[PDB]
């Protein structure tokens, strides 16, 4: 099957690179467009400069 | 009839059995997983 991308609930537009799934032992490629809600990466699953983890909030929060 | 009062009715300390204090009553707490709907990991080890 096919699989989407990740943002944890942080956008509606992603892309692919084979090689992260070819480096990735096979694994997973996807990565955001527009990866919003203060996060970022290939999952919008970090915050960006300036900001940190809300820990209390779960990986996908838009907060 | 009455533990309160001796045999011969002298009044004897009578006194509510022990029991459990906290069964079946409420509580308000500070907060609980659900709402929004949250996760949670458990890690078992073998």
């Amino acid at each position: 099957e096919c699989v989407a991308c990740n943002c944890n609930l942080h956008a509606r537009r992603c892309r692919f690179n084979m090689e992260l799934y070819k480096l990735s032992g096979r694994k997973s490629g996807g990565v955001c467009l527009n990866c919003r809600h203060n996060t970022a990466g290939r999952h919008c699953h970090y915050c960006k400069e300036g900001f940190y983890r809300d820990l209390s909030k779960p990986i996908s929060h838009r907060k | 009839p009455d533990p309160c009062y001796d045999e011969h009715g002298l009044p004897r300390r009578c006194i509510p059995d022990f029991v459990n204090s906290a069964f079946g009553k409420e509580v308000k707490v500070s907060s609980t997983c659900g709402k929004p709907p949250s996760r949670y990991c458990v890690v078992t080890e073998k």
